């Protein structure tokens, strides 16, 4: 009493409700900066004219 | 592999001026001649 540890554990089980079942929430920041990127997509380079 | 040193010289701190030190480029953009 009066001292609650913030340490919990999850009871997820296969029958759970809809939304008690554990989802993988995966989040990426994006940032862009002055500086030469690093982080491109699949688009292919050409030629400079 | 910690060492206490206890032969340390008691002073208080001091204090100096910084006139105008301590500034930097505040991104990576080029500029030139220009008041920004």
């Amino acid at each position: 009493f009066n001292c609650y540890f913030p340490l919990r554990s999850y009871s997820f089980r296969p029958t759970y409700g809809v939304g008690h079942q554990p989802y993988r929430v995966v989040v990426l920041s994006f940032e862009l900066l002055h500086a030469p990127a690093t982080v491109c997509g699949p688009k292919k380079s050409t030629n400079l004219v | 592999q910690c060492v206490n040193l206890t032969t340390r010289t008691q002073l208080p701190p001091a204090y100096t001026n910084s006139f105008t030190r301590g500034v930097y480029y505040p991104d990576k953009v080029f500029r030139s001649s220009v008041l920004h």
